[PDB]
């Protein structure tokens, strides 16, 4: 593209050329300002770039010295900030920078120029780091040199070598020694009678310069005590100017990295100036003027060094110690009059460096009394907000370890002080900067290493309370300011120990207690407690019969559900040393096994957490082979296939979506140790996630549980299992293929179909016989005519399946179902005998409809409110004034009781509403008195489906639904005149039915429950009356504890000296 | 239940066997560090010992009374925290606390200046019998010395009302920043006791701190503060107000020879309980004024219905002013008992009005009225039962505000910002003659006496011709027979003060003199010749061009052309001269915007008869032609 500076540069600079007699400093410091201001960048500084070499270089080069700088004082200023502002990728383009501050300071051979030439070797020193740097460092020596008239020029040369030893070059081994030989040289020579005080440049220059360099030179040879103590020691005494507070910086800064050459000369005399070095420090913390990060650096490594000198000395010596300690007591004391508020840092760590030679003169535990006294009252206050934020928090802390460390004797009492310090400075992690983070890493470590010289008892007690201070504050998790993000930084300080191989134990305990809060077992009442609150005298009859099969203190549920989340991305990736199998192999599986079972999902997806992980279960499965035809993993290995065995079976079917969501990958994971036999018995497993399939690709989820089972169980000797295995499975992997993304999820599916050379043609041939092809309707049953009612049904019904993007395609789609509906009363509508087609491709049409209501009501929840209206009002117009035909509506009804074929927990319990409704416009519809005894279509004939509905094939899964239905419509049941007596012999009939069909289920296929919520329903109905039938009904039952059958007279029981009562 | 009462008389039988052992470790005055612990268990216990009898420390516990003071009196640090429990609420013990804990902040709390800068929740408390609070907490003497008052405002009000004569000696002497915190924590615990007598006694204590006894001034300045916060926020079902002010009553009657501090103790004390009547009327003064009848009657004719003029020597600097505070509000009795108000309905005697004519004189004093201030919400808070007793033409001629007006002295500034609050329901209809004659008054008004100008007085007067306008009635009958000096002056000033908007940074001096303008289109234009004759087209040898340009146009032009470029350049050829200048251009940007104004000025001038301006436009177009030269890029 044309770009804007490609243009304003050839303009406004062939027009300076020729015309810049005041016509171009008021135009370049404009143009100036616009290259400041700032795609946009990248663009304009590689092009203004390539073009200010080939431009305003050479252009501006030649013409007068005043005409140039001008333009070139600005240039400098505005390049040298961009510099420093613009990303990196220059290395070639500041090459030619080189080239041309070297021209630059060619033209300088002016005040304003050398300045400006300054801000060219800042931004000198970028990049740096690369043997390009010395091939021109060595030939940019020279001029460094050569000092020549006398100008403001002792700055620069010091500040050059500088820029080298900040590139860090091997090369400049020989020219960088020769030149600070004479910088010495040069200082030592100037002080006396020319000028009381050096000037700006020999005071910012060789300073800076004498700091930067000092990584090569060692000893002192009394260079040290002689430069420093005359010179830095008055750099540390002046108040009155602006800057200088800027030039008190840069000295300091020069003291830290001095740290190895100020302790040569200071260690000689540093002493009788406890009094200087101390002043300058004290004096230093007074103004925050612009470097109070220039007070703390300053200080904070000098007393490093301190600290360094304190063990840096024998025994002896020690007097001078004492004092300053004292000195450092002095500080404790009246801060209590006047808060030091900052300098309470100066002594907190001030107590950090030289906690430890004192104690051998005199018994010192007592700082650590106070200090702890101290820094008890940091954070008990920690009750107001006057302390906004914990700054600096770990560094008394760092002191802590540092003197609970060295002592040999065992406090008291303040034990639990600086331990709800370790919680609340657990907590002060998260809220941090990068750099902030690691030092409170170590802090950690110091706690934990000296309190685990004395006793571990306490950082046990941390854990448990450490952790759950930490669901509960994570209540209102962001699952949708602190989260489980920070103990993602125990992995670091588990990287360092003994202490880490302990916490990694403490976790174990730590939730292994604290889900035990009871926490776990309240919500699940909740489930019941929010149905018997919607209680009145006509609803509360019907909230009981309707209930959906399988699944207060919401503080805990919600708090239980964090922990798995916080745990999965933590263990498992750090390498267990072995330490993880014994206490998580049978140990570890055994909490698992007592905890489990409960009914709560979350804590079943956290057991496989474990159950990838051990890095040698190889013995667990070949050790398990020679058991069934080394006590320990045997004896969970019984818990997992005995656990296993109790996990689909029992949660793959009363499972709903969330908790087979939720409780088929748990399933994906047994047959890896047990892999022989969980193929024979628990095939179902891939080929039951189906429904695993489109709503993974959005977090990989069930789909990636048929790609991990083929590549393990072919990695399976076992060669003749596909018989029974391979026809089944694949029979449906290839139609999850026609399209980690959800293409990624094909690209594997390719590499194992083919990874079998022969092997899935026997794939897509059990695909096409077992799935049926498109059923299909059959005989196809006012200027332009349109019926084509066939033509027009099929697809409406194709796209209420799927109801997917957006339901934008579903919402209009079954709204034009609806319309649809009605139309198919229009022609049954007139007098004629033709169409009559009609009905019976209406029952093949009356699909099982309410599937979609719902469904709806899970996501559309206004689809739903369409569609529920709808087929109540369709049951009383067929139902009050047609018969004939209505068979189908029942037909399909008592064929959701059916769609138990698939566990859709939902959709069984969904319709029987349906059943008490149709029944109830029946109630209402007490019409033909004379001719429901003449014509036979009524209730005789429904009570007759029902009960032989109950019963049918020993009770063939097709019973468990007549438990529900007669609970929804006991309500009305109830009232009923003379008719409910000649029917109550059935009534115990059921009874008595009903509960033998199912003492055989033999497995609490969990309909046990809804048997007996039938039983008292049925004990209210008494009501004394005449009781011709009660003379049986209690011969009856008499004879029937020895059916037995297991759980049959069990309750029977209670029902004869209940009924031994009445009468 | 079973195991809390199963621990603490064997913890009491053996706190005479084992505190007899602890002798020396309570009072080891080496056992420092020991004693410190036995606070904690007496505090541990004390927790578990708050349901039944062990609560009672009279009768079957002993005195235990006697371990308390032992740590009040040792040392100081540490005691802050094992300290806010105990609460023993009886007498005998009065003396003791009392003496001791002054004595105690005398050298812990300083009257100086602010020398400063459900489930699971189980395991944070197992984690809370350790000392501190580990919930409650997610210079340095002076933050701990706000959480001691923390620690002894917590628990605080709740434990007994003798508890709160101490708090009081705080509020005095010197501000400080536990101003806010006390309104947080005093207001919520007036209010959560909820016990009556309890209630009754704190009023009927603090009621005391106001009778006989030799105080200082602030003592009871303060004391109101810290006083209208412990009465003004409470519940009910109260008689202690009509025998106390049955006393109170006879309390009416005072007066006082001059003395220094003679007439403020007698008149400090009488504003308090005129203070503390009308929170406790309001509320409930309907039932006690209408039960009473003729005595509430006769206080409030012995009352109000005095104005304090023609004093005196003092009189009126401290006093006049706190006299005029419960005034208004000796007349809320009334408000709170009136059918159709007769002291309302009308003013009695003649002279000045009570305020002060040195607040009025101070100006910045008239800034805080607009702040608002205690006598002013009175005449707010009648708004509220005068609406409700309010009630065309006929309707517009009756409703007060002609009681009221505005006057020809000085002392006007006030009724204004009465006006402000006035107008938020006395707008339109219901008054016609208010909105007219306020009007004529902003004549000179608050920016006249002030050279400067003021956020302050701009803005409201700026507003209140804000709701004069779009007011058919108020723009028109003082637009015909007096728009006279009230509009010129009014336009003319206008002009003449929106000068330097350009050290202000503000576009408003624009929309506030271009929504004025344009529906008091009405009244002679004096502006057309006179903004004109003003030109404001100074060289652009400055930046002082920028101050012309947009005041010569956005004015103009404006749905109807106003006075056009004919009525300006009649009185005055003006316009030659503001073509001089257009052609001169320094400032980089904005220049233009005077040739734009030129080009709508032409347009809708040939759109109307033009002719005569067609000569000009070709002088115009002679300007475009005289430039081109020095580059004609820009």
């Amino acid at each position: 593209v044309r770009c804007s500076l490609l243009r304003l540069q050839e303009t406004l600079s062939a027009a300076d050329r020729c015309g810049a007699a005041l016509a171009g400093h008021q135009l370049i410091r404009g143009l100036g300002q616009e290259c400041v201001l700032s795609a946009v960048l990248a663009l304009q500084t590689s092009l203004v770039f390539s073009r200010d070499f080939g431009l305003l270089v050479f252009v501006r080069k030649s013409l007068n010295s005043i005409e140039f700088r001008e333009c070139r004082e600005e240039i400098l200023k505005f390049l040298c900030i961009f510099l420093e502002k613009m990303g990196q990728k220059i290395a070639p383009y500041s090459v030619e920078i080189k080239n041309t501050c070297t021209s630059v300071y060619t033209k300088d051979r002016a005040l304003d120029l050398l300045i400006k030439l300054l801000q060219t070797f800042r931004s000198s020193r970028l990049m740096d780091e690369f043997k390009i740097g010395e091939l021109f460092s060595k030939f940019y020596g020279e001029l460094a040199l050569k000092k020549k008239i006398p100008d403001t020029v002792l700055e620069k040369v010091y500040e050059l070598l500088g820029l080298l030893g900040e590139v860090h070059p091997s090369e400049m081994i020989n020219n960088a020694e020769n030149l600070f030989r004479a910088f010495l040289g040069e200082l030592k020579t100037q002080m006396t009678s020319a000028v009381r005080e050096p000037k700006l440049p020999v005071l910012a220059g060789c300073l800076k310069g004498l700091s930067s360099l000092l990584c090569n030179f060692t000893k002192s040879m009394e260079e040290d005590p002689q430069t420093s103590r005359e010179i830095f020691n008055f750099v540390l005494k002046a108040i009155r100017p602006q800057i200088d507070l800027k030039r008190y910086a840069v000295p300091s800064a020069g003291l830290r990295l001095f740290a190895l050459h100020a302790s040569q000369f200071s260690t000689c005399l540093l002493d009788n100036y406890v009094s200087l070095f101390e002043v300058l420090l004290k004096w230093c913390a007074h103004t925050n003027v612009e470097l109070k990060k220039a007070a703390l650096s300053a200080l904070e490594s000098f007393l490093k060094q301190v600290s360094n000198m304190v063990a840096k000395n024998a025994e002896m010596h020690k007097n001078k110690l004492q004092y300053f300690m004292e000195q450092f007591y002095g500080i404790i004391r009246n801060v209590d009059s006047n808060n030091k508020e900052l300098s309470i840092a100066i002594r907190g760590y001030g107590l950090f460096a030289g906690p430890c030679k004192v104690i051998n003169a005199k018994d010192v535990d007592f700082m650590y009394v106070e200090l702890i006294q101290r820094c008890k009252q940091m954070f008990l206050t920690q009750t107001d907000t006057g302390d906004d934020r914990v700054y600096q928090m770990p560094s008394f802390l760092q002191s802590v370890a540092s003197v609970l460390l060295y002592l040999d004797t065992v406090p008291e009492v303040y034990t639990p002080v600086l331990e709800h310090l370790v919680v609340m400075q657990i907590d002060s992690f998260p809220q941090y900067s990068p750099k902030m983070q690691l030092v409170c890493c170590r802090a950690i470590v110091k706690v934990f290493l000296a309190l685990a010289a004395k006793g571990p008892v306490l950082r046990n007690c941390i854990s448990t309370v450490v952790h759950q201070g930490l669901i509960r504050i994570c209540s209102k998790p962001v699952v949708l300011k602190d989260y489980v993000d920070l103990f993602r930084h125990l992995l670091s300080s588990d990287q360092m120990a003994d202490e880490a191989f302990f916490s990694v134990n403490s976790s174990s305990e730590s939730l292994n207690h604290l889900l035990y809060d009871e926490f776990v077992k309240s919500v699940l009442k909740i489930v019941e407690k929010l149905d018997l609150t919607l209680e009145i005298q006509t609803v509360g009859e019907q909230e009981n019969g309707d209930e959906a099969p399988g699944v207060t203190s919401d503080p805990a549920a919600n708090l239980h559900p964090a922990k798995p989340k916080d745990f999965s991305a933590f263990i498992n990736l750090v390498e267990f040393c072995r330490e993880i199998l014994p206490e998580k192999q049978a140990e570890f599986f055994e909490p698992w096994v007592y905890s489990f079972s409960y009914e709560l999902i979350l804590q079943s997806t956290r057991l496989p957490l474990i159950s990838g992980f051990y890095k040698l279960l190889s013995i667990t499965v070949r050790n398990a082979k020679k058991i069934k035809y080394d006590p320990e993993k045997y004896s969970c290995f019984a818990l997992f296939v005995k656990f296993g065995k109790e996990v689909a079976v029992k949660m793959k079917q009363y499972k709903d979506e969330l908790l087979a969501s939720c409780l088929t990958f748990l399933l994906s994971l047994p047959h890896n140790i047990i892999e022989l036999d969980v193929r024979a018995y628990v095939p179902a497993l891939q080929m039951a996630f189906k429904l695993g399939l489109s709503y993974t690709p959005l977090a990989e989820v069930g789909l990636n549980a048929l790609e991990e089972w083929s590549i393990y169980i072919d990695r399976h000797v076992m060669q003749p299992y596909y018989k029974d295995i391979l026809p089944c499975l694949d029979g449906y992997l290839k139609t999850s293929a026609l399209s980690i993304s959800l293409e990624e999820i094909r690209i594997r599916v390719v590499q194992m179909l083919g990874s079998l050379g022969g092997q899935i043609n026997k794939n897509l041939l059990t695909v096409t016989s077992s799935d049926e092809m498109m059923k299909s309707y059959v005989a196809w049953d006012r200027e332009m005519k349109p019926v084509i009612f066939l033509d027009v049904f099929l697809p409406r019904v194709t796209e209420l399946a799927l109801t997917a993007s957006d339901r934008q395609t579903k919402v209009a789609a079954c709204e034009l179902l609806h319309s649809m509906v009605m139309f198919m009363l229009g022609k049954a509508t007139q007098m004629p005998e033709g169409g009559q087609g009609a009905p019976p491709m209406y029952q093949l049409y009356k699909r099982t409809f309410p599937v979609l209501l719902r469904l709806a009501c899970d996501v559309d929840q206004v689809t739903r409110q369409l569609y529920e209206p709808l087929v109540m009002q369709l049951i009383h117009w067929f139902t009050n004034n047609k018969k004939f035909e209505s068979q189908d509506t029942v037909a399909l009804l008592e064929a959701i009781l059916d769609g138990i074929v698939d566990p859709v927990d939902s959709t069984l319990r969904d319709f029987c509403g349906r059943c008490i409704r149709e029944f109830l416009k029946w109630s209402i519809k007490q019409i033909t008195p004379q001719q429901q005894e003449k014509s036979p279509v009524n209730t005789k004939s429904l009570f007759k489906r029902l009960y032989s509905l109950a019963l049918h094939p020993n009770a063939f899964k097709r019973l468990g639904a007549s438990l529900a239905f007669n609970n929804i419509y006991r309500e009305f049941r109830e009232e009923e005149s003379l008719v409910e007596q000649f029917v109550f012999e059935a009534l115990v009939i059921y009874m008595e039915s009903l509960a033998l069909a199912h003492a055989d289920e033999k497995s609490l296929g969990t309909i046990q429950q809804c048997c007996d919520a039938i039983d008292h329903l049925c004990r209210i109905i008494e009501k004394k009356h005449v009781s011709l039938n009660k003379a049986k009904k209690r011969r009856l039952p008499r004879g029937f504890p020895p059916s037995a059958s297991l759980c049959l007279l069990d309750l029977v029981k209670w029902l004869l000296a209940h009924c031994g009562r009445p009468q | 239940d079973s195991w809390w009462a199963k621990d603490s008389p064997l913890e009491t039988k053996m706190a005479v066997l084992a505190l007899l052992a602890k002798i020396l470790q309570i009072d080891s005055s080496i056992s420092l560090l020991a004693d410190t612990k036995l606070d904690l268990h007496l505090k541990g216990q004390a927790v578990t010992l708050l349901p039944f009898f062990t609560s009672l420390t009279g009768g079957s516990l002993e005195e235990l009374r006697r371990v308390l003071e032992q740590l009040i009196v040792a040392h100081f640090p540490m005691q802050s925290r094992e300290f806010p429990p105990g609460t023993p609420r009886f007498n005998n013990y009065v003396d003791c606390m009392k003496k001791f804990l002054d004595a105690l902040e005398l050298s812990q709390s300083p009257m100086l200046l602010e020398l400063m800068t459900l489930e699971s929740v189980y395991e944070m408390f197992r984690k809370d019998d350790p000392r501190l609070s580990f919930t409650r907490q997610s210079k340095l003497n002076e933050s701990t010395f706000d959480t001691q008052i923390t620690k002894k405002m917590g628990y605080y009000k709740i434990l007994d009302v003798m508890y709160s004569r101490l708090p009081k000696d705080d509020v005095h002497a010197k501000e400080s920043k536990i101003n806010q915190v006390f309104h947080g924590s005093c207001i919520t615990e007036g209010n959560e006791l909820t016990k009556t007598l309890i209630k009754l006694c704190y009023d009927a204590f603090t009621e005391n701190m106001a009778g006989e006894n030799q105080l200082l001034e602030r003592r009871r300045l303060y004391h109101c503060a810290a006083y209208n916060c412990a009465i003004s926020v409470i519940c009910c079902v109260f008689n202690e107000l009509k025998f106390y002010q049955g006393f109170l009553f006879s309390e009416k009657p005072e007066k006082n020879l001059l003395i220094f501090e003679n007439l403020i103790d007698l008149k400090r004390r009488y504003n308090f309980p005129v203070e503390v009547e009308v929170p406790m009327e309001r509320k409930k003064k309907y039932i006690e004024i209408r039960k009473e009848a003729r005595e509430a009657a006769n206080g409030d004719s012995d009352g109000p219905s005095y104005m304090s003029s023609l004093s005196y020597l003092a009189d009126s600097t401290l006093s006049e002013e706190m006299s005029q505070f419960d005034f208004s509000t000796g007349v809320q009795s009334y408000s709170y008992s009136s059918q159709d108000p007769r002291p309302a309905t009308g003013r009695f005697r003649r002279r000045e009005q009570r305020d002060p004519t040195v607040h009025d004189d101070v100006l910045e004093l008239e800034m805080d009225e607009l702040n608002r201030h205690e006598c002013m919400a009175p005449l707010t808070a009648l708004v509220k039962h005068m609406h409700r007793s309010l009630g065309s033409v006929p309707r517009d001629l009756p409703s007060w505000m002609k009681f009221l007006h505005g006057k020809l002295g000085n002392p006007i500034v006030p009724l204004n910002i009465r006006l402000f609050l006035a107008k938020l329901v006395i707008n339109t209809e219901e008054v016609f003659r208010p909105y007219a004659k306020h009007w004529l008054s902003p004549l000179l008004q608050l920016a006249a006496s002030e050279n400067n100008g003021g956020e302050g007085i701009h803005y409201m007067v700026v507003e209140i011709v804000a709701t004069i306008l779009s007011w058919t009635g108020l723009a028109t009958p003082t637009g015909v027979p007096k728009d006279e000096v009230l509009a010129n002056r009014l336009l003319n000033f206008l002009m003449k003060h929106v000068f330097h908007p350009k050290r202000a940074v503000f576009r408003h001096n624009l929309e506030i003199i271009k929504t004025l303008v344009e529906c008091w289109k009405d009244c002679l234009s004096i502006p057309y010749r006179l903004i004109f004759e003003k030109f404001s087209g100074k060289d652009p040898n400055s930046k002082d061009n920028s101050v012309g340009i947009q005041l010569l146009g956005i004015v103009m032009a404006n749905d109807l052309p106003p006075y056009d470029p004919q009525c300006g350049i009649q009185s005055s050829e003006y316009f030659q001269a503001l073509v001089n200048n257009m052609s001169f251009v320094r400032y980089k940007e904005v220049y233009a915007a005077a040739a734009e104004v030129l080009g709508l000025i032409l347009r809708y001038v040939m759109e109307r008869k033009n002719i005569l301006e067609e000569s000009l436009c070709e002088l115009v177009a002679k300007q475009l032609k005289q430039h081109q030269n020095t580059m004609e890029d820009k």
